[PDB]
């Protein structure tokens, strides 16, 4: 699992 | 230029019908050459320009990491060719003309023209484009395209700080600066951050509608994942 | 042409790679060049040609099935632009180009040069790509592109029938040709031809290995649901 | 559910 960025992708 | 024949509105149709076929390069294209139409763009294609750039440039990212590691793991009792090198050289150069894309679509002349706390805190944009320069970056510039998105960031939270609630979703987003503390070796800036800006949305929640409250509570989630991750 | 002065092997390790970064038009790409240099193709690089034109084309195929009903919806109490019919067109142009090269590289001279059964049983390949332009032809050669498939897969079930075992999973994929009877409008055909090839590779099971039996089940699996839907 | 065909996408 990644960290949260904003946005995400589709 | 390729657009430069089709109208502002046709551009604008044409970019949500690539995001329904989930056709993000046209997306791209198509916003790309609604933003070089001059005029200055509303809340909603604000986000098209974002939601297109943001996923092309991510398969992107996403096809660098992989490359970058098969050719780690080629440096390292390894049977040895440049070829590993040299796609991901190419796919990297593909990277950073998407980011030099839309900078210079910021630098002429959204940044300039924007007036409005909600629009200027493209900064973000800003910020996040060169962080994504940043984590291919690795010569006698890294240090300063790292600068040049730290200030992009801070300027932002700026603006957000003094003309924004504390649960705006723009806020709440720029509030990436977080995971540039990844690219910047500063965790404990970091977490701090997050946590400030976690517990500072939680004591205004009581002022949002259910409507409000549903997209506050989203990215306030996305902080709480990432301080989970850290902590 | 782009691949000219790249090495043979290169253009093979550089598919591979673009198939773990998940780049399909780089894959496509590689594959094409290596293609063009002249030589056969071993039966794993025919699987890496393969694949990458599947993955461009069905992601093609897909954006144009949203376009398609989107202009659907929009022709029937509905209110009116030429958009939507301007983007449809264009990415199903794109889809037209990328089976128009295929079909060039099996012309030019993959299939004239295939002499084993394994290599020219290419002719499944020809139907496919036929059978994607069939998937949105709707003029004067929608019945002419349909015979160019049919004709493809027929003389495939010939050599196939002849030369290699009922299970071998070129032929089970081959029997493709059973939805192409979905374009040909035959689906007694389709069934009759699904349940053949299903009982008689059930009746060869016998005979192969644990690797090769789970190869066959998978095949003879996606027969048995295309059965269950139409049945 | 769409029909399966040889081979998949990704
Ligand atoms: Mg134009
Ligand atoms: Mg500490
Ligand atoms: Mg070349
Ligand atoms: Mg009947």
């Amino acid at each position: 699992p990644r960290r949260n960025t904003l946005p995400a992708m589709d | 230029g390729a657009m430069g024949s089709m109208e502002r509105a046709s551009l604008i149709q044409k970019a949500k019908l690539a995001e329904q076929a989930e056709r993000y390069e046209d997306m791209a294209a198509f916003m790309k050459g609604a933003v070089e139409k001059g005029e200055e763009l509303s809340c909603e294609e604000r986000n098209l320009l974002s939601v297109a750039y943001k996923n092309v440039v991510g398969g992107q990212r996403a096809a660098w990491r992989v490359l970058s590691s098969i050719e780690q793991k080629s440096n390292e009792g390894s049977e040895e060719g440049p070829e590993v090198r040299e796609y991901r050289e190419k796919v990297e150069t593909e990277l950073q003309g998407v980011c030099d894309t839309v900078l210079g679509l910021l630098d002429s002349h959204l940044i300039k023209e924007a007036g409005d706390a909600e629009s200027r805190v493209y900064l973000k944009m800003k910020g996040d484009y060169y962080r994504y320069l940043a984590e291919v970056a690795t010569g006698d510039d890294k240090k300063r395209i790292i600068d040049s998105a730290r200030s992009a960031y801070q300027e932002a939270m700026d603006i957000s700080k003094k003309e924004m609630p504390p649960t705006n979703p723009i806020r709440l987003g720029l509030a990436n600066f977080s995971v540039f503390h990844e690219i910047a070796n500063s965790p404990e800036e970091a977490i701090s951050l997050a946590k400030t800006t976690f517990d500072e949305a939680m004591a205004d929640l009581h002022t949002l509608s259910e409507d409000s409250y549903k997209d506050s509570t989203l990215i306030m989630q996305l902080l709480r994942d990432n301080l989970t991750l850290w902590t």
